[PDB]
C-alpha cells in the first residue's frame, strides 16, 4: 500500500496529506476539523493503511462518540456479571496492550466525532498520557479502578491517534484549550476547485461546461457563507459529498440532476441555515437551478 | 444641551448588532424604547418557541432513568435502598441564552423611570417564567455566549439585554435602578458610529467590497524590527471597488454639534493611513470624513496632498429612512 | 539527583525555582498554576527527585485528577469481588504508608489536573489532616470506612503534595475553596523573553535574529490576550512548548517549521479564542507569519 | 484554659451568655483568628475542665452526608450493617452526664449543606425542640420506637470563614437557628501585646507591628462593598512560630509576611501588582 | 488633571527650551495646510495647526510635540497618538530651504528614561522618554543631553 494507491480518487490535496503525514509522525495524535462531507471520515481509514503501510484491519480501530461515553467505557470501568460486579478493560486499555505486543509495527486508534464527547471524562488519566513526550514506561501512571497491587498504564510510542471532529455544530466544539493542545487541527477544505473531484466528474460520461459551471457557482455560495461569522462561520460552508454520490448506476451529470440535489437537500439546508428572510433562499436555490 | 433624538439611536444600534413600530410608544426615553423591543421581543420568541437544550443531569433516583452509572451506585451503596445513580437528558428552556432575557426583566422592571405600561408587560412576563432560575449578571456570563449557537432573534435580544445590564445604574433606593445617559457621553456615541457605520456598509453597499483593513507603518527602525513604540494603526472603515478605493474615519464629537472654531483632530489621523496605506491596484486613493449634526448637512472636499477628501455632516435627527438616502448619497458621490 | 541535572534545560528561571522550594518544605501542599505549555508537569517530576536528592520511583507517585476520581478509590473503599465486597486501600493511604516507615526521607504526591475534580469528594476527611500544620500522629482521625474507630489514619509530615493547575478554561473564574486555603498557588509564567529558553533554540542551529524576532511577536500576542478579562484572562496565554516539540530529529528552525506549527496550532487556538473578531485573527496570523 | 486568648474578654464573655441561651453560635472572622482555638478553649470555659473527652470536632465538606454524621449502612464482610455516626454516638455520651455540658465544633459549617447532612435532626437542634418531648423516630430506624432526641447539654459550635470571594449567600437554615457572632482580628489588644512583650520583643516593635498591619486592615474595610472586613488580615501566623525561642525581630517578621501574607495579599489583590508593592513596603520599610 | 499636566508640559519644555539653549532659536509659530479647495478659500473647518515648539539650526529645523499621556507614566501598548500630528506637520511645512527636517517626540516617564530614533517616510524622527521625580539638576542636565544629540 502506498499514497499513491489512496490519493487515485481522494479530493483532498496531495499537500495537506503530507502535512498530516508531518504533524502526526512527529506528534502523535491529530485531528482533521472540517464540514461535513469532505471526506473526514473517508480518509481515515486510509491513513491507517499508510502508515503501517500495509493493509491489516487489526492494526486499526475504529469508535465513535455518542456524547454518552464514559470513562468506565473507554479505559476502565465496573460491568455486571450474573449476580455481581466485575471490572472490565475498556476498548483503549484492550488496544494500547495490543499496541505493545510489538511496537515496530504501528497501531492507530480512530475516534470519530471527537468533538461530541466530554472529553475531560473519558480520557481522564490518558489526557496526559497520549502525547507523544508523555508515553512509554517513564511515565508509567496508576488507573483509578486499578488493583491494590501497583500496575500502571503508559500510552505506547506506537500508538497513533485520529479524531475526526465536524465544524458545523458550533457548541460541540473543544474549548478545553489544556487538551487542545495534545491534539493537532488540519483543516480540510470543501474540495470543489481541485481537478482531481473534476475529474471524478469528466470520467462518468459528463460534460466539462457542467462540471466548471457546477464549482463556480458553489464558490459563490461558501463565499457568502463563510463571509458571515455571527450564525454562519466559515466552518458551515458547504461540502462536496452530496455531489459525489448516487452517479454509480451510470446516471450522467445534468442540471435535471443537479435539479434534485439542491431542491430535496440543499434548499432546505439553506433555509435552515440562513432563516431570516425567504428571498436569500429563492436567490441562491435560482441561482443553482438556472 | 443637544443630541439625537433617542428614537433614531435605536436604529444605529440595531446595525452595530448586525441583527418593527416605534410609533406606538410615547416614552421617548430611551429605556422606554428599548424595553419596548425586548418586552415585545420575547413575546414574538415564545409564539415560535424558546430553545429548550437538552441538559444531561446525573442524579440519585428510585429507578433506571437513561444510562444508569454502575461506579456511583455500588460506591455509594444506593443499590440497597432502591436507588441508583443514572444519567438521563432533562429538556428545559433553563439555558445560559433564555436565562439572561429573564434577569434582566427583572432589571427593567426595578428601573424606576420608565412607563408604566412597559412595566406591567414586563412584570407579567417575568411570572410567566416560572422555571426559568434568576441569576446575578455580569458580562462574563454573556461572554460565554459569544459561540452563537443560538438562533439569530436570539442574538438580538441578548444584545438588547447586554446594552441594559452594562447601563444599568442605581438610582433613589438600593433595590431599583436608574438608566445611563447613554447619549451625552462621545466615547460610548462614537464607538456606536464607528461600528454602525462598518455595519452599515457591509448591508447597503453590495456594489463595493468593505472590510476594515489593518495598516503597517512605512517606517524602519535600525533599532528594531517589531516597532512597537510606534502607533498601533487601523482603519475605521475601508470601501474597496474596483475604480476607486476609500478609507472613511468618522467620530462624534459635541463641539461641532455647535455650528465658530471646528473639531478636526481625526484628520491628523487619517492622511497617514493614506500614505502608509499603499495600493497594488492603483486605481486612486481618497479619504472620507462624515461626522453627525443635527440641524442641516454640508458636504466639502478638499485636495490637499495629492489626496481627494472629504469634510461632510448627516443631520441626525430628520427621519430615518432619508437618513439611509443621505448616507448612501454621500458614499456614491466620493466612491465614485 | 545533582540540580545540574535538572535545572540547565529548563526554561523557568532559577529564581522562580527557589521560591516552589521554599514554599514546599514549608507548606507542603503547592500548586503551580500556569497556562497549558509551561512545563508545570515538567518541572513537577524533576522537583521531587531535587527534594529527595536520588531518582528512586518508590518515593513518588503521580496522579491525574478527572471527574470520576473519588475518595472510594483514591483512599479507601470496597470494591466488588465476583460476589463479596472487600475493602481496599487506596493511593494515599498505601502510599502514605509507605512514607510512615521512612519518617526523614521527602516524599512526593504529584497531583495533575486538580481542578477537574472537587478536591472534597475525593480527600474528604483528609483535608483536615492534609493542611501542613495538622500533620502528625497527635491529630489522628478514623476513616469514614473503619471497621472500628481504633484504626486511624494521619498524614505524616514527611510527604509532599504537589498539585498542577492549568488556568486554560472560563469555568475556573469560580476557583474551588478547598484549594486555597490548603495549598499555595504559584504562577508559572510563560517564560519566552528568558535566556534559556532561546539557549535551547540556539543550540539546534538557529539564527539569533529569527530567534528574538519570535519572542517579540508572542510576547506581543500574549500581552493582546492579557488585556481582555472577560472572554480571555492572563491564563489563557500561549505557552512556550509548542516550539520546543518537532526538532529532535534534526530538523533546523526556520520559518517553514514555524508556519506549519502557526497553521496547526495557534491559528485554529486562535480561531476559538477570537470568534467574534474574524479579522483580529488574520491580523496576528499575517503578522506571526512575519 | 484562659490564661492567654487574644480575643477581647468582653466578647468572650458575651458568647458565654449567648450560647447558654442560643446554643447555637457560629463564628465568623477571618482565617487566622484562631477560631477552632477559642472554641476549644471557650467548650473547655463552658464546662469549666479542660478536658478533651467530652469535646468532639468536625470539618464540614460538600461531600459530607448524613450516613457519615449520624446513621449509614457501611458493609461488613458478608452483608450490610448499621453504622452510628459523630453526632449520634456523640449524644449517647451526652445522655449519660446530663448535669455535665458535651460540645460540638463542626468547622467549615457554611461549606456543607446543612439540610443533606444533619437531616431530620436540623428541626430538634434548635433550642427550643429539644429533649424527650420531641424525640422523632429515625431515617434509618428499623423499629418506630426508637427515637433520636438531642439533650440540652448539648451545645454547637460552628466555626465560618468570612474572607472567601465564593461566597455570596449563606444558607436559608443555618441563620434561622444559630447566632452569628463575629470574632474581629484582634491584631492590637493588650493580651496579645503583653504575650510579645513577654517574649523578647521590645516596645517599639510592637507599636511598628500592630501599626503597619492596621492600616491594611483598615484599607481592606474602607473599599467596604469592594471587598468586606472579614477579609482584613489576622494575627496566628505572628502567634505561630516562636516556639524555638528565636526572638521576635523584624528579621524574623519578614519571613512571615513574604511567605504568609504575600500570597494571601496576591490572591486577595488580582487586579493591581502596584496596589501590592505599596502595601508590602510599608510593613518592613 | 491630565489635561493640565499635558497643557503644563508643554509649557514647561517652551521655556525651558529658551533660557538653556541661548545658541538655538526657539519659537512657536503657526502653519498652514497645503489644501485648495473651490469650496473654502480660508480653510476655516480645518484644523488650526500650530507648532508645539519649533528650534531651527543651519543644519536642519527640530519640531518637537510633548504631551503628559496616563499610560506611559505607568509601566505594554504605546500611547504615542501625538505621532500622528507630527507627521502632518511636517509634510504640510515644506521649508524654504529644503535641505533638512527634524523630529522628536518626549515623554514624561518616572521610573526609566528611553531613547529611540526612528527614519518612517524618509524623515528624521525620535521617541524618547525621561525619568520624572529623580532630581531637578541633574533631570536638567539629562534633558540638555536629549536636545543635542537629535539636533544634529
Ligand atoms: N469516492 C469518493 N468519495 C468521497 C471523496 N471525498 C468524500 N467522499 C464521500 O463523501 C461521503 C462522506 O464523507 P465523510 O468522510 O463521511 O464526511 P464527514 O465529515 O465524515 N461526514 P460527517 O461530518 O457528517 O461526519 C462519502 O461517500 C465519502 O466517501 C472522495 O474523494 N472520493
Ligand atoms: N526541554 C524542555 N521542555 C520543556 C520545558 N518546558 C516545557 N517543556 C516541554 O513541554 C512539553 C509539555 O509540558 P507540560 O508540562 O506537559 O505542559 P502542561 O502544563 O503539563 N500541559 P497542560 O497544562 O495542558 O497539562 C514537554 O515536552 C515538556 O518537557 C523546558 O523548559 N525545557
Ligand atoms: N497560643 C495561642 N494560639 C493562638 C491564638 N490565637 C490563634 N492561635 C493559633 O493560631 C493557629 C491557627 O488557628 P486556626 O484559626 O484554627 O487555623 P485555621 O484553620 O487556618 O483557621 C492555632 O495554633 C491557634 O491555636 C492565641 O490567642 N494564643
Ligand atoms: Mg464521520
Ligand atoms: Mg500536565
Amino acid at each position: 500500500y502506498c499514497l499513491e494507491d489512496a490519493l487515485n480518487d481522494l479530493f483532498i490535496p496531495e499537500t495537506t496529506i503530507e502535512t498530516i503525514l508531518k504533524r502526526l509522525t512527529i506528534k502523535k495524535n491529530i485531528i482533521l476539523q472540517g464540514p461535513p462531507g469532505v471526506g473526514k471520515t473517508f480518509v481515515a481509514r486510509r491513513l491507517a493503511y499508510l502508515l503501517t503501510g500495509e493493509k491489516a484491519p487489526q492494526r486499526v480501530n475504529m469508535v465513535q462518540f455518542h456524547q454518552s461515553y464514559s470513562y468506565e467505557d473507554f479505559i476502565q470501568g465496573y460491568r455486571p456479571n450474573g449476580v455481581g460486579f466485575r471490572r472490565k478493560d475498556g476498548i483503549f486499555y484492550n488496544f494500547c496492550q495490543q499496541a505493545k505486543e510489538q511496537p515496530e509495527k504501528k497501531y492507530i486508534f480512530i475516534i470519530d466525532e471527537i468533538n461530541r464527547a466530554n472529553l475531560s471524562k473519558v480520557f481522564g488519566e490518558v489526557m496526559m498520557l497520549m502525547e507523544h513526550d508523555k508515553r512509554g514506561e517513564n511515565w508509567s501512571v496508576p488507573l483509578t479502578y486499578s488493583e491494590n497491587d501497583e500496575e500502571r498504564f503508559y500510552v505506547p510510542e506506537n500508538v497513533y491517534i485520529i479524531g475526526l471532529m465536524n465544524t458545523a455544530d458550533r457548541s460541540l466544539a473543544v474549548v478545553d484549550y489544556a487538551l487542545r493542545r495534545r491534539f493537532s487541527f488540519i483543516d480540510i477544505e470543501p474540495g470543489f476547485d481541485t481537478p482531481q473531484f473534476r475529474n471524478f466528474l469528466l470520467n462518468k460520461k459528463a460534460e466539462p461546461s457542467f462540471v466548471e459551471s457546477l464549482c463556480q457557482k458553489m464558490n459563490e455560495l461558501n463565499q457568502e457563507i463563510s463571509k458571515e461569522a455571527t450564525i454562519l462561520g466559515k466552518g458551515f460552508r458547504i461540502g462536496h459529498s452530496y455531489f459525489c454520490c448516487g452517479l454509480e448506476d451510470g446516471t450522467s451529470p445534468d442540471t435535471q440532476w443537479l435539479n434534485e440535489i439542491v431542491m430535496t437537500d440543499i434548499a432546505p439546508l439553506l433555509e435552515e441555515y440562513f432563516f431570516d428572510d425567504p428571498y436569500k433562499q429563492q436567490k441562491w436555490t435560482n441561482k443553482l437551478l438556472g | 444641551q443637544p443630541v439625537i433624538p433617542v428614537r433614531n439611536i435605536y436604529y444605529m444600534l440595531t446595525y452595530a448588532w448586525g441583527y418593527a413600530n416605534l410609533e406606538a410608544i410615547p416614552g421617548n426615553n430611551l429605556l422606554d424604547i428599548l424595553g419596548y423591543v425586548l418586552n415585545k421581543g420575547v413575546l414574538q420568541l415564545s409564539r415560535r418557541g424558546l430553545e429548550l437544550d437538552y441538559n444531561p443531569n446525573t442524579e440519585i433516583i428510585p429507578g433506571i432513568k437513561g444510562r444508569i452509572e454502575f461506579a456511583k451506585t455500588i460506591r455509594g451503596f444506593h443499590l440497597n435502598h432502591g436507588k441508583t445513580v443514572s444519567t438521563f437528558d432533562m429538556l428545559n428552556e433553563d439555558t445560559l441564552a433564555n436565562r439572561i432575557i429573564k434577569s434582566t426583566l427583572a432589571i427593567l422592571i426595578k428601573h424606576e423611570k420608565l412607563n408604566s405600561t412597559i412595566r406591567d408587560e414586563a412584570r407579567s412576563l417575568y411570572r410567566k417564567l416560572p422555571g426559568i432560575s434568576t441569576l446575578h449578571l455580569t458580562p462574563q456570563h454573556f461572554s460565554y455566549l459569544n459561540g452563537g449557537k443560538n438562533t439569530r432573534y436570539y442574538k438580538f435580544v441578548i444584545s438588547v439585554c447586554k446594552f441594559i445590564v452594562n447601563n444599568s445604574i442605581p438610582g433613589q433606593n438600593k433595590g431599583h435602578y436608574r438608566f445611563y445617559d447613554f447619549e451625552r457621553n462621545e466615547k460610548e456615541m462614537s464607538l456606536l458610529y464607528q461600528k454602525f457605520l462598518y455595519e452599515f456598509c457591509r448591508r447597503e453597499l453590495t456594489s463595493a467590497n468593505t472590510t476594515r483593513s489593518y495598516l503597517k507603518w512605512d517606517a524602519s527602525s535600525i533599532s528594531d524590527q517589531s516597532l512597537n513604540l510606534l502607533p498601533r494603526m487601523e482603519t475605521d472603515i475601508t470601501i474597496r471597488s474596483s475604480e476607486k478605493i476609500l478609507i472613511v474615519d468618522a467620530k462624534y464629537y459635541k463641539s461641532i454639534f455647535s455650528r465658530e472654531k471646528f473639531h478636526s483632530q481625526n484628520l491628523y489621523q487619517l492622511m497617514n493611513y493614506l500614505w502608509s496605506l499603499k495600493p497594488e491596484n492603483g486605481e486612486n486613493i481618497g479619504g472620507l470624513l462624515i461626522y453627525p449634526h443635527v440641524d442641516t448637512a454640508v458636504k466639502h472636499r478638499y485636495k490637499i496632498n495629492g489626496f481627494d477628501i472629504g469634510l461632510c455632516t448627516v443631520n441626525l435627527g430628520q427621519e430615518w429612512p432619508c437618513i439611509h438616502q443621505e448616507l448612501l448619497d454621500i458614499f456614491d458621490e466620493y466612491l465614485k
